[PDB]
Order: C-alpha cells, then sequence, then structure tokens
C-alpha cells in the first residue's frame, strides 16, 4: 500500500516545464484514496497545493491556482503534477500523499513517498 | 431516568374484591401513563392506554383515572383469570416501567 | 391482528457477544417503531433499544448505554439485538414489542413469544 | 422570443426536495436541440409521450421543475411506486406527465467531507398528495407530549442531509433530475417549432 | 493558526509542544514528525489514538483553543520537528502550522 515517487534531477533556474511521477505498487488509483501533492520551501514549513480524485472533482490551492494541472492514469497506475512557468518562486521537494481512511469530518495524509528534491526553478 | 416506584409491590385479595392499585408517578405528567398485563410465563399485554380509555375488548371492570401526579387503577372484581402481575409505564422519560405488583388470590 | 415472531433459545457461552432477531408478519415495517425489553427471572422489566425510519437507532437505557446496539434491517423486516458482554443479569429473557402508533415509540401492545437467553458454565 | 428552457441546468444549486425551482413559462420558442444540448443522460426515457415525436407537440403549460436525488433511488420518479422520495417527498401524478431527465452531478454537487447544504424530508402523517409543497420545517411530534422546540424521543427532526461524499460508489451520487408536463386541455397553445 | 517556533528540553525529561488557534476544540487535529533527512509520518490522529508502529509516549490533548503533545522520555530518535495540521470543512482545504523544533544537549 506504499508509494514511490520520481522526478527531474537538475535543470536551469528559469523555464516552464516541471514533471513528477508516482506509482503505488501496493494499491490502485481507483477510489477512496485521493492523491495530493505537498510543497515546502527549504527552511520553512509545509504548504498544500492540491488533491485529486478519480471521477473528476478536481481542486487546487487558492494560491498559485493560475497554472496547476494534475494528470492521473491507470494504464501504469500513476499520477503526476504539472506546474508551468516557474520563475524560482519556490523550489521544493513536493511529496506525495493520500487521504487514507475517510472519516466523519477529518482527514489526515497517509501514506507518503520518499519525496524527490528538485533544484531551483527545477 | 426516573427512580420510578410502585405502591405497593404486592397485593392480597379474595374473589370479586374491590381492589385498587397506585403507581407513584414522581415526574409530573398529563395522563402519560399506560398499564400492562403479565401472566407468569407468557407474553405481556396492555389493559388501558393513556390511563384514560380501554384497549381492545377487555371488560370494563378495569378502570383508572389518574390525571396529574396521582395515578390509580382499579379492577373491582377478581373472579377467574385476572390473577397475574401488573405494570405501569412512563412516556415523559421515554420508556421506563413501574416496580410491578404481585396480587394474590385469598 | 398482525403477530410477531423471532429466533429461538440460546444457551451461548458467557463472556462473549450474542445476536438475536425478530421477524415481523405484516404492515409497513420501516415506518413503524420496534421496541425491546428484558424480563429478569427474579425481577421485572428493563428497557433498551428502538429503530425508527428517521434513523436514530440510539434510544437506549443509560444502564445499557454503550452495551447494546440495534442493527435492524428494514429489507428483511427483521430487528437485531447484540450484546457487548454476557453477564449474570443477561440471563433474562428477551422480548420484541409492537404497537399501533404510526411513528411513536410511546404505546406498545403486541409482543413476541419471548426468547430464553441464559448464560452458564 | 426564446425561453430559458434548459439553460436553467447551468445553475449552482437545485435547492432541495422542498423548493422545486418551479419556472412555469407560458410562451417562448423552444425545440429538441435545447433538450439535446447536454449529452450525459441517466433516465431520459419518459412515460407520457415518446420523445421521438416531441416536435410540434404544443401544450399551453410546462409545469417544469427540477431537484436533486440520491443515486441509489432513481426509479421512484416514475408514477405510482413505493419509495420515500415518492411517498413522503414528492409523488408524481399517475395519469399523464410530460417527461423526465436525470443525470449525474458528482462533478458539481459532491463535495468531500460532506456538503450538508442539501437535504431530504422524512415521514409525515398520511400519504403525500401528488404535486404539492411541504415547505413546513417545524419539529415533528409523534404524539401525546406536545414538545417544545427540541429533539428527543418524541421530538423528531423532519430534516436529514444527503451528505454526498464523492468517495461513495454508484450508489451515492448527486443526481440532478427535471420533470416537465405537456398538456393543453384549453384554448391557447405554445410554440410549434418545426414549421 | 499559531504555535511557538522552537523549544528546548533535557533528554529523558517530559516535554510539552503546543499549537494554538481559535475554537480548535470544535475541530479535530492530526500531527506529524519531521526529522530532517527523510519524510515525516503520522504520530497522532483524532487527538486520541496513534497508528501502528508508534509507542505510547505520544498522547495528544485538546483543550479548547489549545492542543498539546506530551513527550514522556526523550532521546535522539524523536529529536525532530513536529507539525500542525488542521482540516477545514468550510472552504474544504488543508491548513498547516509552521512546525516546532525540539532541542537537547
Amino acid at each position: 500500500v506504499q508509494l514511490q515517487e520520481s522526478g527531474p534531477g537538475l535543470l536551469k533556474p528559469s523555464q516552464t516545464l516541471s514533471l513528477t511521477c508516482s506509482v503505488s505498487g501496493g494499491s490502485v488509483s481507483s477510489t477512496t484514496y485521493y492523491w495530493s501533492w505537498i510543497r515546502q520551501h527549504p527552511g520553512k514549513g509545509l504548504e498544500w497545493i492540491g488533491y485529486i480524485l478519480y471521477n473528476w472533482n478536481s481542486s487546487y490551492n487558492p494560491s498559485l491556482k493560475s497554472r496547476v494541472t494534475i494528470s492521473i492514469d491507470t494504464s501504469k497506475n500513476q499520477f503526476s503534477l504539472r506546474l508551468s512557468s516557474v520563475t524560482a518562486a519556490d523550489t521544493a521537494v513536493y511529496y506525495c500523499a493520500g487521504f487514507g481512511d475517510y472519516g466523519g469530518n477529518s482527514f489526515w495524509f497517509d501514506p507518503w513517498g520518499q519525496g524527490t528534491l528538485v533544484t531551483v526553478s527545477s | 431516568d426516573i427512580q420510578m416506584t410502585q405502591s405497593p409491590s404486592s397485593l392480597s385479595a379474595s374473589v370479586g374484591d374491590r381492589v385498587t392499585i397506585r403507581c407513584q408517578a414522581s415526574q409530573d405528567i398529563t395522563n402519560y401513563l399506560n398499564w400492562y398485563q403479565q401472566k407468569p410465563g407468557k407474553a405481556p399485554k396492555l389493559l388501558i392506554f393513556d390511563a384514560s380509555n380501554l384497549a381492545t375488548g377487555v371488560p370494563s371492570r378495569f378502570s383508572g383515572s389518574g390525571s396529574g401526579t396521582d395515578f390509580t387503577f382499579t379492577i373491582s372484581s377478581l373472579q377467574a383469570e385476572d390473577i397475574a402481575t401488573y405494570f405501569c409505564q412512563q412516556y415523559d422519560d421515554p420508556l421506563t416501567f413501574g416496580g410491578g405488583t404481585k396480587v394474590e388470590i385469598q | 391482528q398482525v403477530q410477531l415472531v423471532q429466533s429461538g433459545a440460546e444457551v451461548k457461552r458467557p463472556g462473549s457477544s450474542v445476536k438475536v432477531s425478530c421477524k415481523a408478519s405484516g404492515g409497513p415495517f420501516r415506518k413503524y417503531a420496534i421496541s425491546w425489553v428484558r424480563q429478569a427471572p427474579g425481577q421485572g422489566l428493563e428497557w433498551m433499544g428502538s429503530n425508527i425510519p428517521v434513523f436514530e437507532a440510539t434510544h437506549y437505557a443509560p444502564k445499557f448505554q454503550g452495551r447494546v446496539t440495534i442493527t435492524a434491517d428494514d429489507s428483511t423486516s427483521t430487528a437485531y439485538m447484540e450484546l457487548s458482554s454476557l453477564r449474570s443479569e443477561d440471563t433474562a429473557v428477551y422480548y420484541c414489542a409492537r404497537g399501533e402508533t404510526v411513528v411513536a415509540t410511546a404505546t406498545l401492545d403486541y409482543w413476541g413469544q419471548g426468547t430464553l437467553v441464559t448464560v452458564s458454565s | 422570443n426564446l425561453c430559458p428552457f434548459h439553460e436553467v441546468f447551468n445553475a449552482t444549486t437545485f435547492a432541495s426536495v422542498y423548493a422545486w425551482n418551479r419556472k412555469r413559462i407560458s410562451n417562448c420558442v423552444a425545440d429538441y436541440s435545447v433538450i439535446y444540448n447536454f449529452a450525459p443522460f441517466f433516465a431520459f426515457k419518459c412515460y407520457g409521450v415518446s420523445p421521438t415525436k416531441l416536435n410540434d407537440l404544443c401544450f399551453t403549460n410546462v409545469y417544469a421543475d427540477s431537484f436533486v436525488i440520491r443515486g441509489n433511488e432513481v426509479s421512484q420518479i416514475a408514477p405510482g411506486q413505493t419509495g420515500n422520495i415518492a411517498d413522503y417527498n414528492y409523488k408524481l401524478p399517475d395519469d399523464f406527465t410530460g417527461c423526465v431527465i436525470a443525470w449525474n452531478s458528482n462533478k458539481l454537487d459532491s463535495k468531500p467531507s460532506g456538503n450538508y447544504n442539501y437535504l431530504y424530508r422524512l415521514f409525515r402523517k398520511s400519504k403525500l398528495k401528488p404535486f404539492e409543497r411541504d415547505i413546513s420545517t417545524e419539529i415533528y411530534q409523534a404524539g401525546n407530549k406536545p414538545c417544545n422546540g427540541v429533539a428527543g424521543s418524541n421530538c423528531y427532526s423532519p430534516l436529514q442531509s444527503y451528505g454526498f461524499r464523492p468517495t461513495y460508489g454508484v450508489g451515492h451520487q448527486p443526481y440532478r433530475v427535471v420533470v416537465l408536463s405537456f398538456e393543453l386541455l384549453h384554448a391557447p397553445a405554445t410554440v410549434c417549432g418545426p414549421k | 493558526l499559531t504555535q511557538p517556533p522552537s523549544v528546548s528540553v533535557a533528554p529523558g525529561k517530559t516535554a510539552r509542544i503546543t499549537c494554538g488557534g481559535n475554537n480548535i476544540g470544535s475541530k479535530s487535529v492530526h500531527w506529524y514528525q519531521q526529522k530532517p533527512g527523510q519524510a515525516p509520518a503520522l504520530v497522532i490522529y483524532y487527538d486520541s489514538d496513534r497508528p501502528s508502529g508508534i509507542p505510547e509516549r505520544f498522547s495528544g490533548s485538546n483543550s479548547g483553543n489549545t492542543a498539546t503533545l506530551t513527550i514522556s522520555r526523550v532521546e535522539a530518535g524523536d529529536e525532530a520537528d513536529y507539525y500542525c495540521q488542521v482540516w477545514d470543512s468550510s472552504s474544504d482545504h488543508p491548513i498547516f502550522g509552521t512546525g516546532t523544533k525540539v532541542t537537547v544537549l
């Protein structure tokens, strides 16, 4: 039921392209475990950007909502982030997360991948 | 919810006696009382609902007035089959019952 | 005129959980309000449990709060009692009961045949 | 002139079972393309008159209105069946009705952690008379004890929310449903589009 | 959405970490454990119980507008930052505290 992540190693400090990649292995990208991404500046706490479920119902952070998309697929049981036009506003590590067991009125993020640190503006 | 009590828990009577039973009803109600039959070893049964009017086709000798805090009920005749245990139950606290009466035939 | 039936007698081993049913005979099962009660062999009547079409299913005695739980099914017209732990006073016989109030749990007149539920070594 | 015939589907909320968002137009221009603007249908089949010939069927009332129903129960919208939505909330006239259209709104009206704005009423008294409002929201007394603005063993709330967690399967979804009437029985008539 | 930014404590001495915020007794809380060099993990959810793989040393508490985790014994293993998470039901979003760092000798 674990998760594994991958992404880009080192790119130039100003461009538009940015990629992620995820795989479950122990689970399937079907239902009840929505997929979410987390951002954090180094030397600063966490900051949520977006969660996505399968049957549409897409949502993102109110901040930086202009250029954010998420692509999911079950051909390889994968999902990925797509942030455009990054201008070194925040480089981060962008962990993956799931909601796990849905409850009454609360949600907690579990389980998480290893995280893929990427350089400044990718 | 209430410490519901029965006054008294056992009765002594001969055949055809003018008998009367009181259940205490500490919480003030407005005829929110029902009485109940229980023959020993069988299912229970009801006699009077709302402590005012008779239920089904039991004879009219079973009567009680109540109407307030004091709640009483009479039979006035005990001939053949009335000899069993009696209960009264409360609406205001949702479902609670009296202590139960043990009348005996003398 | 509608009657009411349920399961038989159980002599299930104490220190465990128990289940018993109650099967209706007629009428709209869902919009009615079923009741349940125990008769102790040495004592009187004690109250627990009700189901309602507005689905609270929680009106329990404080004496048995957190101990009993109704899990009735409307589709099969069957009411279900569980018990958390079997204890000596759980040797009482059980009853599921029915009245003509359309939705109230207030007045009850119909009953089952009883179930003999005793626990012993 | 045209009418907001199904641009009303491009709305935020179709209230609840209480308010039907009744429109009740008398004269406009409308035709089958306004129906067929939106692809995904669930219960497009209609009991009154087949939609293969809905053209030139001009009837001087629409009586058209819409609401939202859970996805478990869709079939009770039909005339004369057993169902809490169709015995206690709203029961269709069983003689002759215009049409019904159903579709999913999991994208639009299903919010995570619940969206308690939506609701459905519960049992009341006798059988609901067909095509009537029950906008009263006051607390329900089962009997005897007259109660006082609370909730208890007798004081029962006539309200219950859908919830609509989008994580539920095909059983629980927001289903937006609309019903229409096509009867004339009088002197005037509406638009006969194809001509 | 407030908390102290850092704290220091002696090893083996029980430590309080606190997270403020208005009316947070109404809502639940879930907290996380960040040691730099890896990912965090859940340590307490619904303010009362912990998932598998976590000993009894962590017991969250909610008191009105405050939340607090107690650290009975202290070693280098739990020497880490601890985050604050609050789930919103109004605009239906996550929200976070900025964390709090513990310090020993």
